[PDB]
RNA sequence: GAGCUACCUAAAAACAAUUUUAUGAAUCAACUCGUCUAUGUGGCAAAAUAGUGAGAAGAUUUUUAGGUAGAGGUGAAAAGCCU
RNA sequence: UCUCCAGGCAUACGCGUAUAACAACUCGGAUAACCAUUGUUAGUUAAUCAGAAUAGGCAAUAAUCACACUAUAAAUUACCUAUAACUUCUCUGUUAACCCAACACCGGAAUGCCUAAAGGAAAGAUCCAAAAAGAUAAAAGGAACUCGGCAAACAAGAACC
RNA sequence: AAUUAUAUAACUUAUCUAUUAUAUAGUAUAAGUUUGAAAUUUCGGUUGGGGUGACC
C-alpha cells in the first residue's frame, strides 16, 4: 500500500503523548524539559 | 490503567456488568493466552455458602423457594434464584430442581442419618456414606468451592470420628470435617460434555481466541555411547 | 464466607504515622508552615476544619441514627 | 572559564552564607565534622606497620572501608551500623574464573525494646549486632545515648536521642508521674549524659529539619509603619522635653 | 505535523476542548446544568456626576509644571498624624494603648476595603 | 512567598484566593514547590552557562576601549 | 515512540435487492480484500492506474478513546509487525 | 447561450485565515487569463445548533415493528427515605475551494441525506509520419499461436487427476 | 562447545523464634549441594569445491 501517511492528527492523543501535563507525570519527562531550556527550546512540549 | 472490575461490596441479585481482560493483567501484559473477544455479559452475584441466615435471625434450619432456574453465561451448571424470608439469592441449582420446589438448609448436625432429598444442604455428618453431593467446602464457613460444574457429583466415602473423607470429581480424595455443608445431588447440565461447537466462530462467540501456529532425559555417563 | 470487594479496588489504608510522633516530649517538624507538601519533612496532623458557616452547595447530611425522624422500629414501605 | 572554589568546598560554602549562617554554631560542627563509623564489615588493621612476607622488608598499612549500601528502609530501624555490601566475587574463589555480581544482606529481626527515659516500649527492625551494642551498653538507655551519629546511623535512633537528652536536659515531671522516686532514680542513673537545653533541642536535626526550625523561629509578620513612625516621634518630643 | 508554537485556544481541538478567553466569572452551573448568575458578581461602574467638573483631558501649556516628590509613608504619616499626636502630647492625653485614635487600625478584618490582601479590584 | 520548582529555580509565587484551606484542596497539592536530586546537575549546568556569557561579556568591553584608545 | 502496524479493553456504528432457509447458506451492490494480465518504472503513486477478479449477517467491516516497548511487546509462525 | 460529463449537500475529525473586497503584477500556480500569490482593509453574532447538594434503602423476567415465535452467543440515571437550597443567561465553538500523503499529488479519508433541482469540463494552436499505448470492425480458416488458450472472444458450458 | 548462573525449584548446616524432652517444627540472612530461565565468548591450518576420512 502507499506509505507515508502514518500521521492521523488528533489533538487529544496529541496532548497526551506529548503535553505538559504528560511530561512531568515521571522523572524521566521532567528531565526531557530540563534538557530542552537547557538548549534554549522554545517550545518545550507540545 | 487496569481497574478490576469487581469491586461491588454489598451484595445484590441485580445482574451487574463485566468488563474483559483478553488474557492481560494490570501490568497490561498477556498473561493468558486465547482469550479475547466474545460475547457481552452480566455477572449474577452467586452465594456459595448455603447456610447464610437471614440478618437478625436465629441460627437454625430454615427453607427457601425456588423462584426460577436460569441460563447462566459465566459458568457450566445453571443458577436457581430462590428467596425466603424477605431474601432473594442467586444459588446454583441441582439436575432436578424446578420452579416452585422447596429446599431445606439445615445446621442440626444429625446424630443419627437424615433422609438426603436433593438439593437440600445438610453438613456432611448429617448425610450417610455414599450420598451424591455437590458444592462442598473445605473447611465451616469458607464456602463451595469444589464439585462447583455442571453434573459434578462427588462421593462421601468415609466418615471417623469428626472427620470425612471426599472423593472429588477428578477422582482425588480429599478430607474434610464433618461439620463442613455439602449440598446433595448433582449439579445440572448433565449433558455439558455432549455439546458441540460445531464452527470456529462458535469458539469466538465464547471469547476464545484462536491457537499459535508455531510449530529430556540427559543420559548418564555409563549410558551415552548407546544413545 | 467469600466477601465482595477485591482488595485491589478498596481504597488504601492511611499512610503509617512517622515515627517522631511515637517518641513523647517531642515536637515533630512538619512542613505545616512551608504551605506545601515536602518528601523530607514529617507530614503534619490537622484538626478538622470547620467553615464557620452553611454553604448550600456543600451541604452534608447527618449519620442515620442522628436524623430526627429516626425510628428503631422498621417501617416497610 | 573556572569556578572560584573547588567543588568539593561548595557545601561548607554554602553553609557559611544565607540562613544557614545564622544556625546555631554547634549544630553546624556537627554538620561539619565527617568522622569515619567503627568497622563493621572489615577487620582493620591492628598496627601501622607490617612485614612483608615476599620480600621480608616492612611496609606500611592502612584501613579503607568497604562501601556500604544503606537503604531507606534502614532509617526507620535501628540496625547497629549494618548495611547492604554491593560487590563482587569471583566464582570459584580464583580471579581466572568469572566475576559475578554479589550482594550481602543483613538478618534482620523485629525485637520489642524498653525506653526508661521515655517509659516505652517501641517495635523496631533490628541485626543481632544491634542487640550486641545495647547489651556492651548496659541498656539500650545507654545504647542510643553513648553511640554517636555515624555509629548510630539512623534517623530514627537519634531521634530517639533528641527525645531523651531534652528528657533529661528538663527533668520532665513527665517521666512515671505520681512516682517522683522512681522517676529521680531513672534521671540519676542518666546525670552523665545532661546537657543544656538549647543544645539538646538541635540534636539529630537534618539540615533541612534545621532550616525549617530557624525559619521559624525568626518568622514575624511586618510592624506596621504606622507604630514605627509613633516610636520615633515620641522619642523626639521627650527628648526635646527633657 | 501539528503546530507546537501557536497558542492553545478553545477554537483549536474538538468541540470537547474548551476554555475562556480570560473573562471573569459572574455565576455557577448547579446539576443538572443550570447557569445562575449571581448579582454580586457582576461588576459594577460607580460613574461620579461630572457636570459644573472644571477638569477637562488636557492642560495649558503655559501652567507650570511641579517638582516630582512621590508620596512616602513619613510625608503621610507628618500631614496627618503628626500634627495630633503632638498637640495630644503637650496636652498630655496621650498612650500606645489609643493609637487607634489617631486613625490606626490594628487588623483589617471587617473592614469593606481591606488594605492586605487587596479584596477590591481598582 | 519565595519557592523553588521542580526545575531547581527559585520563583516569586504569588498566592491565590481558595474557600477552602491549602490541606484540604486536592488540586493544590498535586503542585510541587520541591526539586528532587536528579535536577542538582541541571542546576550546576546553569550556573556554568551564565558564567561563560557574562565573561564573553566582559571580554568584549575590554576589546571596545582598545578600539577607542586606538581611534581617540 | 503503538495517531502506522500486531493484538487487546471500553463506548459506538454500517450491511440494499433477490433466493434459501433459519445459515461463518446462495446470486450480487455499498463496503472489505488484492487473483491474473497490461500500462507505469525519478511514475498520478518511495507500491499507483485501468481492466479482470475474492468475500460481502460475519472468525465481517468501520469509527473514537485507552493498554502492552526493545534483554522487550504483539504474532490464526510469514522469524510477520512494533511510524 | 450552446455542447457534453455525473457523488453532491451537511456534520464529525483535522487544518488555522487559504475566507471577502480592493490595490498590486516581483515571488507563488509547473503556462497564460485570472488569482489560490504580495500588501491593505474587512469578517464567524445562539437560553433552542454545539461545548463545560449530601446520606441511606433496592433491583430475577433482552433485542429484533415485540404480538405470535422460537432461539442462543444470554444482551441497559430510575423509583423510594430523610436533609439542604427557595427564581437563573454568563463563558466558549461558528469563515473557506480546507485534512493525511515533501506539491493545486489519478492515492488515503467516518457518518446522515439524497442521485442531479446539487456539482462539473476530457481539447493552449496546428498537424495527422514512424515506433509506442488504448478502443472498435474482420474475407477464408478456427489454437495451426504459445513454456502454457497468456491476452482477447458473437464463448463463459462438461468432466477428470 | 567452554565458562558461569542468590531465574524458579528443592534439600543440608548454621543464624533467629516457638515449643519439647533431647525433640520435631518454622526462618527478613550466610554457606554448601542439586535443577538450569538465562548471560558472556569462540568457531586453528593444509587440502578442482561438497561426505568421510585424514594429515600438521
Ligand atoms: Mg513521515
Ligand atoms: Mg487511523
Ligand atoms: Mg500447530
Ligand atoms: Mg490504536
Ligand atoms: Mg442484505
Ligand atoms: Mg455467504
Ligand atoms: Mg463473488
Ligand atoms: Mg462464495
Ligand atoms: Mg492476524
Ligand atoms: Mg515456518
Ligand atoms: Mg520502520
Ligand atoms: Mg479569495
Ligand atoms: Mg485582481
Ligand atoms: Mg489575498
Ligand atoms: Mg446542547
Ligand atoms: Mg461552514
Ligand atoms: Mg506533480
Ligand atoms: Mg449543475
Ligand atoms: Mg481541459
Ligand atoms: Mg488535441
Ligand atoms: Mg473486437
Ligand atoms: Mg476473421
Ligand atoms: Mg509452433
Ligand atoms: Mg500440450
Ligand atoms: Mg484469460
Amino acid at each position: 500500500r502507499a506509505r507515508g501517511n502514518e500521521y492521523q492528527p488528533s489533538n487529544i492523543k496529541r496532548k497526551h503523548k506529548h503535553g505538559w501535563v504528560r511530561r512531568l507525570s515521571t522523572p524521566a519527562g521532567v528531565q526531557v524539559i530540563l534538557r530542552r531550556m537547557l538548549k534554549g527550546r522554545k517550545s518545550l512540549s507540545h | 490503567k487496569f481497574v478490576s472490575w469487581k469491586s461491588r461490596t454489598k451484595y445484590t441479585v441485580k445482574p451487574v456488568k463485566m468488563r474483559k481482560s483478553g488474557g492481560r493483567d494490570h501490568t497490561g501484559r498477556i498473561r493468558v493466552h486465547g482469550i479475547g473477544g466474545g460475547h457481552k455479559q452480566n455477572y449474577r452475584m452467586i452465594d456459595f455458602l448455603r447456610f447464610r441466615p437471614e440478618k437478625e435471625k436465629a441460627p437454625e434450619p430454615f427453607e427457601e423457594k425456588v423462584v426460577v432456574v436460569r441460563y447462566d453465561p459465566c459458568r457450566s451448571a445453571d443458577i436457581a434464584l430462590v428467596a425466603g424470608g424477605s431474601r432473594k439469592r442467586w444459588i446454583i441449582a441441582t439436575e432436578n430442581m424446578k420452579a416452585g420446589d422447596t429446599i431445606l438448609n439445615s445446621n442440626h448436625i444429625g446424630r443419627m442419618a437424615v433422609a438426603a432429598q436433593e438439593g437440600d444442604a445438610h453438613p456432611l455428618g448429617a448425610l450417610p456414606v455414599g450420598t451424591l453431593i455437590n458444592n462442598v467446602e473445605s473447611e465451616p464457613g469458607r464456602g463451595a468451592q469444589y464439585i462447583r460444574a455442571a453434573g459434578t457429583c462427588g462421593v462421601l466415602l468415609r466418615k471417623v470420628n469428626g472427620t470425612a473423607i471426599i472423593q472429588l470429581p477428578s477422582k482425588r480424595q480429599m478430607q474434610v470435617l464433618e461439620s463442613c455443608t455439602a449440598t446433595v445431588g448433582r449439579v445440572s447440565n448433565v449433558n455439558h460434555n455432549q455439546r458441540v461447537i460445531g464452527k470456529a466462530g462458535r469458539n469466538r462467540w465464547l471469547g476464545k481466541r484462536p491457537n499459535s501456529g508455531l510449530w529430556k532425559i540427559r543420559p548418564l555417563p555409563p549410558m551415552k555411547s548407546y544413545v | 464466607a467469600y466477601e465482595w470487594g477485591v482488595r485491589s479496588t478498596r481504597k488504601p489504608e492511611p499512610r503509617p504515622l512517622d515515627r517522631v510522633y511515637e517518641i513523647p516530649g517531642l515536637e515533630p517538624i512538619t512542613y505545616e508552615g512551608k504551605k506545601h507538601f515536602v518528601p523530607w519533612l514529617a507530614r503534619p496532623i490537622f484538626p478538622p476544619w470547620e467553615r464557620g458557616w452553611n454553604d448550600p452547595r456543600f451541604h452534608r447530611a447527618a449519620p442515620i441514627h442522628e436524623q430526627t425522624l429516626y425510628k428503631e422500629e422498621p417501617c416497610y414501605i | 572559564p573556572l569556578h572560584r572554589y573547588p567543588v568539593h568546598l561548595w557545601q561548607k560554602l554554602r553553609l557559611r552564607q544565607g540562613i544557614c549562617a545564622r544556625l546555631p554554631a554547634h549544630f553546624l560542627r556537627s554538620l561539619e565534622e565527617e568522622r569515619t563509623p567503627t568497622p563493621v564489615h572489615y577487620k582493620p588493621h591492628g598496627t601501622k606497620f607490617k612485614i612483608n612476607p615476599k620480600n621480608g622488608q616492612r611496609e606500611r598499612v592502612e584501613d579503607v572501608p568497604i562501601p556500604v549500601h544503606y537503604p531507606p528502609e534502614s532509617q526507620q530501624g535501628l540496625w547497629g551500623g549494618e548495611g547492604l555490601i554491593l560487590g563482587y566475587r569471583y566464582a570459584n574463589n580464583d580471579k581466572l574464573s568469572k566475576r559475578v555480581k554479589k550482594v550481602w544482606k543483613p538478618q534482620l529481626f523485629t525485637r520489642e525494646l524498653y525506653s526508661e527515659i521515655l517509659d516505652k516500649k517501641f517495635t523496631v527492625t533490628v541485626t543481632m549486632r544491634t542487640l550486641d551494642l545495647i547489651d556492651e551498653a548496659y541498656g539500650f538507655d545507654f545504647y542510643i545515648l553513648k553511640t554517636p551519629k555515624e555509629d548510630l546511623g539512623s534517623k530514627f535512633g537519634m531521634d530517639l536521642k533528641r527525645g531523651m537528652l531534652l528528657r533529661l536536659a528538663r527533668q520532665d515531671p513527665h517521666l512515671h508521674p505520681e512516682n517522683p522516686e522512681r522517676r529521680a532514680a531513672i534521671y540519676d542513673k542518666y546525670r552523665s549524659f545532661v546537657i543544656p537545653e538549647a543544645e539538646a533541642e538541635w540534636v539529630g536535626l537534618t539540615l533541612e529539619e534545621a532550616l525549617e526550625k530557624q525559619r521559624l523561629l525568626e518568622e514575624k509578620d511586618p510592624v506596621p509603619l504606622f507604630k514605627v513612625y509613633v516610636e520615633e516621634l515620641v522619642q523626639r518630643l521627650q527628648e526635646q522635653v527633657l | 505535523g501539528a503546530d507546537r508554537m501557536s497558542k492553545w485556544t478553545s477554537k483549536r481541538g474538538p468541540r470537547t476542548f474548551t476554555k475562556s478567553r480570560g473573562a471573569k466569572k459572574t455565576g455557577i452551573y448547579t446539576s443538572d446544568r443550570k447557569f445562575v448568575q449571581i448579582k454580586e458578581m457582576v461588576p459594577e461602574f460607580v460613574v461620579p456626576d461630572l457636570t459644573g467638573f472644571k477638569l477637562k483631558p488636557y492642560v495649558n501649556y503655559r501652567a507650570p509644571a511641579g517638582i516630582d516628590t512621590p508620596l512616602t509613608a513619613k510625608a503621610l504619616f507628618q500631614e496627618t498624624v503628626a500634627p495630633a499626636i503632638e498637640k495630644d502630647f503637650k496636652e498630655g492625653t496621650f498612650d500606645a494603648n489609643n493609637l487607634e485614635k489617631y486613625g490606626f487600625e490594628p487588623t483589617q478584618e471587617g473592614k469593606l476595603f481591606q488594605l492586605y490582601p487587596k479584596n477590591f479590584p481598582r | 512567598a519565595w519557592r523553588r520548582d521542580i526545575f531547581g529555580r527559585i520563583v516569586w509565587h504569588k498566592f491565590k484566593q481558595w474557600p477552602i484551606p491549602w490541606y484540604l484542596n486536592k488540586r493544590y497539592n498535586r503542585r510541587r514547590f520541591f526539586a528532587m536530586p536528579y535536577v542538582d546537575r541541571f542546576i550546576r549546568l546553569r550556573i556554568e552557562k551564565h558564567a561563560r556569557i557574562e565573561a564573553r561579556k566582559r571580554s568584549l568591553q575590554k576589546k571596545k576601549e582598545k578600539i577607542l584608545h586606538a581611534k581617540f
